[PDB]
RNA sequence: CCCGGUGGGAAGCGAAGACCCCAUGGAGCUUUACUGCAGCCUGCCGUUGCCACACGGCGGGGGGUGCGCAGCGUAGGCGGGAGGCGUCGAAGCCCGGCCUCCGGGUCGGGUGGAGCCGUCCAUGAGACACCGCCCACUCCCCGCUGUGUGGCUAACCCCCGAAAGGGGGGACAGCGGUAGGUGGGCAGUUUGGCUGGGGCGGCACGCCUCCGAAAAGGUAUCGGAGGCGCCCUAAGGUCGGCUCAGGCGGGUCAGGAAUCCGCCGUAGAGUGCAAGGGCAAAAGCCGGCCUGACUGGACCCGUAACAGAGGCGGGUCCAGCCCCGAAAGGGUGGCCUAGCGAACCCCUGUGCCUCCCCGGUGGGGGCCAGGGAUGACAGAAAAGCUACCCUGGGGAUAACAGAGUCGUCUCGGGCGAGAGCCCAUAUCGACCCCGAGGCUUGCUACCUCGCUGUCGGCUCUUCCCAUCCUGGCCCUGCAGCAGGGGCCAAGGGUGGGGGUGUUCACCCAUUAAAGGGGAACGUGAGCUGGGUUUAGACCGUCGUGAGACAGGUCGGAUGCUA
RNA sequence: CACAGGUCCCAGCUAGCCCGAAAGGGUUUGUACUGGGGCCGACGCCUGCCCAGUGCCGGUAUGUGAAGCCCGGGUACAACCGGGUGAAGCACCGGUAAACGGCGGGGGUAACUAUAACCCUCUUAAGGUAGCGAAAUCCUUGUCGGUUAAAUGCCGACCU
RNA sequence: CAGUUCGCUCCCGUGACCCCGGGCUAGGGGUGAAAGGCCAAUCGAGGCCGGAGAUAGCUGGUUCCCGCCGAAUCAUCCCGCAGGAUGGCCUCCCCGGAGGUAGGCGGUGGGGUAGAGCACUGAUUGGAGGUGCAGGGGGCGAAAGCCCCCGGCCUCCUGUCAAACUCCGAACCCACCGCCGCCGUAGAUGGGGGGAGUAGGGUGGCGGUGUAAGCCGUCCACCGAGAGGGGAACAACCCAG
RNA sequence: GGUUGCACCGUCCGUCUUGAAACACGGGGCAGGGAGUUCGCGGCCGUGGCGAGGUUAAGGGGGUUAAGCCCCGUAGCCGCAGGGAAACCGACAUGCCCGCAGCCGGGCUUAUGCCCGGUGAGGGGCGGGGUGCGAAAGCGCCCGGAGUCACGGCCGCGAGA
RNA sequence: GGGGACCCUGAGUACCGUCGGUUGGAUAUCCGGCGGGAAGCUGGGAGGCAUCGGCUCCCAACCCUAAAUACGUCCCGAGA
RNA sequence: GGAGGGGGAACGCGGGGAAUUGAAACAUCUUAGUACCCGCAGGAAAAGAAAGCAAAAGCGAUGCCGUGAGUAGGGGCGAC
RNA sequence: GCCGCCGUAGCUUAGCUGGUGGAGCGCCGGACUGUUAAUCCGGCGGUCCCCGGUUCGAAUCCGGGCGGCGGCGCCA
RNA sequence: GGGGCGGUAGCUCAGCCUGGGAGAGCACCGGACUGAAGAUCCGGGUGUCGGGGGUUCAAAUCCCCCCCGCCCCACCA
């Protein structure tokens, strides 16, 4: 829901309490790069096996909740369990 | 899916598809190596003939250096005209010169499309070709169908109209005398329709009376898809 | 024992049932299913040449052009910088070329012939003092390079000719190679499972609650009620104070509300949200502070009782880092129980290993954690038709007949409200209640799917009575003649026609009366074969289409020597 | 079923369509009175209306649209990342139903009882027209009439 | 007679007719006056050979004897329910080594089913007496009036009974201990290893649904896989192993 | 022993099946033919050699008529140390306590046998240890020498199986 | 044997880029096709990504090759 | 004047190239470069004297057998 | 018996996140007109079908009910 | 997710690149005009002009983050 943008919480790394900032995960593009880049050689003519991948979802009436939490002052951040659930994340101002 | 249609078997040259060849008469010939320029050439009606597979009478011309070649009857023939080829072959009906020689504004058949080539434009029965402007450039002759082709100017043509006209204007008049008409000819036939043929048969249609998908197809379409109206711009005859 | 006859039985012989279901069976066919593949369109490269033109992009110099608003006035920007300019020839008159907001500046001719500017200040930002580089539109000679159009002809191609040579067209096209698009023309496939057989429909397919659930635990059905697939950073955490729905009496109002005072008041309130369970000096209410919904790593339980079982959740420790509270002490998120998601892949974040003799750099792999989907929810990537079917099987399962059953169906009994002129019961009989049969329908799936041949009809025969006539009787609202109603009784009788494929039923005229039901819904190794439900066809409806219909309709074989 | 007849469609022959791995080929000793493909199915009278949806066709400033090349960035090179340039194709516009197909509902009202020539309303492009109709229409053996003594028939009629 | 015939009857019988010989077109191809017809007793894609001993969760069959023990037809998961795997269960071998606890009594605990009822959550039947009140009918109504009046909202003694109610609550099931019994040092109880088998039926009890039979749970003697004796016979009743 | 009369009892066989004498499926009769097989690999079992090692395969010498066996070859595999993905590191030939068998002691019954105390290999339970994760802690896995090879068979999987 | 430029020293090849086929071949197989395209031993390739340096090895684009190894037509010998 | 064609028991070398099946479905994968098809040679073929190998150390042609090793490696990272 | 969808001023129809309420038509009162029609001003009624529930409040969102509209009523 | 476009006064939008307190027509109220009605003129206002934040004295369009619709792609372990 509303999450303040700034809240108190533990730093792994610092190993001590600091403010940590909220932000918000994103998306990187595809395309050297990978496995699955890897994977285009096997498309030959006639299919791929794998690269022929679902056919179409989608898209689980929630989300998942995506953060990232920084310390403020060593500026590292550090994840944590998700899978708390969602509707939409706001951040508000101080 | 279904088997290769009645079009298909016909591209192939079988021989339920092949034109007879043997019961068939001459092809029209002008013959340039003797050429236009520095002509030498006449000619007389030796017979003629009807032609079978071109649904028209046609003439074999007896030529004065000694070949004897066909071609396409006009309107009016005698058997003992004579028939000159050249330009300096007089300007009247069955002498044959080039659109430059003939005159505008007067009825022609048997045009070359390449010079020296035998005729390969009006060879039916009754129709004929008008030439509308003529310009040392190019001439414009105006085709059966309404519509202008621009030629060169040292192609052979031969003035006057194609004989056999009314061709259609007399019906055909039973199944049987059409099916004489056609073994004639060659023209596959008795032709039933696809909307009773199986699914299997044809692409549109099933096993009752009714169209399948529209029968109005893309001019992008498959071989062995491309039946109906193919590539059809309008249809019917209303707003 | 034998002969001859007719075929009643031997669920007789000919069939591993075409009907139906099931099978991660097959096939044909269809399509806006899934995925691929010809053909067609189309860009690019090669094939692939010459002139021009116009034109896009650089790249070098250049060259006019800059109304925020005050305003001396058209301040385009900063910075060096209040002095630069002026025989290193100025105003200020007279025109010429000029763009343009005709706002007004720029500029070559010449008369001249010795001054002009801002500091000053206004202006949100100051100089048409000057000096640099710019950011405006914009235009142009030259150097490179694309693209479009036309001309040419030397490749190449279509015609003619044995050849020689010429004609039409031309870097188009054609061909080779590649890209994108279209593409059931072609090919491979799939199109789930649950199930009172199966399909629509529903899904009880994941998960939560009470019940069912038999007073430990377990515990099913398309089993009852009725939900969750989020919400909340306070609706958490800790601490202090505090006690409620509702009702009463006093107050305000039309009443009433919010608001006010007192009294009653063990839970009817509230605690996000179903339900159930928990709770009153609280977990509720109010207020403050605070962010443990923290990091790491375990035990244990659930999941999945007992009893193997993945993912997921939880209780419960201890270490580390904070929080609160005076402190004790608590905090492994929301009082509990729904709010659930894998291998692989990718992206994220931190620290660490590694990449083939070796070092360095780029770009990789890997260990760990988080996040992104499979709701058919322990996760395939996925539409239909088949009466043209085919196969493997199954009576584990439909149609038909039988059995069972008996809601329905038929018939019968009790009670007797009430009507029949008075009179319940001559007759008629509601409400309600109880039986018999198996003759209609339905339920069932016991038998049968290596075939017990469907109906109807015809023909032939037996049986049953709850009896239509006939006989013998009782009552009567039985005068007669004629009825109504009841008993005995199957010995006999119970027909002929018209429509319909019709068992039933409708009608006609007769008749004493023209009763009902059973026998593989009697009767196909007897006939008939019209109808039901094959393969041909049409119409209507439906469907994109294939194609469908217990909708209508014409036609559609009836084997065998006992 | 063919069928004669009718219509729509495509192509200037170096075509269109079709066959072929390819070279090449069928039509074609063919050239628009051709020859190729569909629809309908002799004659007689006719063939309404709709381009909303599907389909086809023509066109497309604009957006958009691959690989190539270009430029920018990255890399001592390369992968790579970004933008322009972005053809057909799509969005978009028009035409087109003898192309596939569609061609509706309620209410209220007339000397009198009936109905409604009449008048409202709205979907979704248009609103069933000439005809024909209880049909090769459920209910249903409609109803009436013919026909039969008697006809779930046939036939004629009405026709919702 | 015939793996498509026979007779009568019937259609055509100068033609889009019939016929002979030659010759052309071959299997997702031809050919079709188009029926999915035909292409050599084979056609909704011919035949031959090979792949090929395809593969099928599916039918059938699977052969000497004797001795000993002797089932489950359930659970979870599964494009899975006509099948697999893994447990329970059955069976075989080995290991360690002193207890084990089907039965009954007592002690200490667990419990909301039978029954019962008003004590809640709380559905409902009926009339008295309170007249405590929100309002649809009437009246002297001089008018929401002072005063009574009638659906009625809720106390009281009473009044019907209540899967998913409970002030209560059996018999009965179950945890642990002690005791006795029993069972074990000819080795139990427990542990490891090898081999399976995952259609049930059925009376009765208790049910849930369902008019019912039936379905589906549950415990159940038993049948399966168990004779013999008896119930006339009669899978599962009785007697009996 | 054959046959038959008499008493008593008995509705085939096989298979499907919950239930088959069946109106479920299969079979005229008889003869012959006819179905758990081979290789590789894994997990078991019994048995045998050798021993912290063990075994050869491929091979050529040799012998023989040929050939097996004999002796020779030791490549490679597994075992002897483990943990960790990798980098990379690297452990108990015994410190403590129960106790089966047996040994040792006493008591007891005629005897076998029994009851009770030490000692206790084998076995059972701690501690301390290695390493990985790890600031740490706490677990994961491992730790005081038995395996290898051989032979038969059971069973799994791939193969027509 | 050592003395100067050492002999020049293989082309559509090596290599690069685009699409397949194939393979175990991974960025790191091999082979084709399409486009581009070297070096003169004062040189080139190779050591399992690319590039640069050291280090070690070795000369593609010309050609041939006995023997040891396949078979069962034929002969002989052999048989849980 | 000299040659070619066609045959040949299997083997050999070079080309073209499936599917039933497996993955309990199936498309990549698998079957498999198998079946089948074309060209061709001999008595053996081919390969063959390193532009090799890469325990970096050590080797100096090539077949073949054992082994490496069911290892590395590929792959719905599933089956294989 | 199943599965969708309605009812809103006298009629027919818009509409709704739960804080609302209209249009056209009829009707009624004035006004043009000689009268009247047409035309022209002014209006109003809606528990937004019944009946539960949640909410602070439901015309709106769920339960149920009633009448009216389509689609299956079958291969068997 | 990428790219582009449009969301503005009650309504439909205009002003991107082309910058300011800023817009236009139509609904709606008022005034002209005709015997009548209508149309057609003249007034009136309804948005610093999609949110929030930044550069600018002043920005709708500029900038950083965006909601929603729309169209073309890419993509779903």
């Amino acid at each position: 829901m509303k999450y303040p943008k700034q809240i108190r919480t533990y730093c792994p790394f610092c190993k001590k309490h600091t403010i940590h900032k909220v932000e918000r995960v994103k998306k990187r593009p595809r395309s050297e790069l990978s496995a699955g880049q890897r994977r285009f050689r096997r498309i030959l003519k006639g299919y791929g096996g794998f690269p022929r991948p679902k056919p179409e979802g989608r898209e689980k009436p929630v989300k998942k909740l995506d953060l990232r939490f920084r310390c403020t002052e060593c500026g590292k951040a550090h994840t944590r369990g998700r899978g708390f659930r969602v509707k939409k994340f706001e951040l508000v101002e101080g | 899916m279904g088997k290769s249609l009645i079009q298909q078997r016909r591209g192939k040259g079988s021989p339920t598809f092949k034109s007879p060849s043997h019961r068939f008469r001459g092809a029209v010939k002008y013959i340039p190596l003797n050429y236009t320029q520095e002509k030498t050439l006449r000619g007389v009606v030796e017979e003629i003939m009807h032609d079978p597979g071109r649904t028209a009478p046609v003439a074999r011309v007896k030529f004065e250096n000694g070949i004897e070649k066909l071609i396409i009857a006009p309107e009016g023939l005698l058997v003992g005209q004579e028939i000159y080829i050249g330009p300096d072959a007089p300007i009247a009906v069955g002498n044959t010169l080039p659109l430059a020689k003939i005159p505008e504004g007067t009825y022609v058949y048997n045009i070359e499309g390449i010079p020296g080539d035998g005729g390969k434009y009006v060879r039916a029965g009754g129709t004929y070709a008008l030439v509308v402007s003529r310009e040392p450039d190019k001439v414009i002759v105006q085709l059966p169908s309404g519509e202008l082709k621009a030629f060169n100017p040292m192609c052979r043509a031969t003035i006057g109209v194609v004989a056999g006209g009314g061709r259609l204007e007399k019906p055909l008049v039973k199944a049987g005398k059409a099916y004489y008409k056609y073994k004639a000819r060659n023209k596959f036939w008795p032709t039933p329709r696809g909307v009773k043929m199986n699914a299997v048969n044809h692409p549109f249609g099933g096993k009752e009376h009714h169209p399948g998908k529209p029968t109005t197809t893309s001019r992008r379409a498959p071989p062995g898809r491309k039946v109906g109206h193919i590539a059809a711009r309008r249809t019917g005859r209303r707003k």
